[PDB]
């Protein structure tokens, strides 16, 4: 888990590019499991 | 024309071979037929499906 913008919330999934999964988290291309993502302003800092 | 049997025999098997090769070559709906192409410009997920 981790924050980032409102736009970049497409980069995470399984097989795909960029370089929040190059340089920050990959994900195995054969992962199990649930991306979760919404906003928070609350913790907008 | 006299060895008809034995003609036909090296006649299909280099035909099944040159089939066999030609068939590397077809599509078969994939946007290339020569393998590398396909991994040249292509997400690993979209490749393995083509």
């Amino acid at each position: 888990s981790f924050v980032i913008r409102g736009d970049e919330v497409r980069q995470i999934a399984p097989g795909q590019t960029g370089k929040i999964a190059d340089y920050n988290y990959k994900l195995p291309d054969d992962f199990t499991g649930c991306v979760i993502a919404w906003n928070s302003n609350n913790l907008d800092n | 024309s006299a060895l008809g049997k034995l003609q036909n025999v090296v006649n299909q098997n280099a035909q099944a071979l040159n089939t066999l090769v030609k068939q590397l070559s077809s599509n078969f709906g994939a946007i290339s037929s020569v393998l590398n192409d396909i991994l040249s410009r292509l997400d690993k997920v979209e490749a393995e499906v083509q």
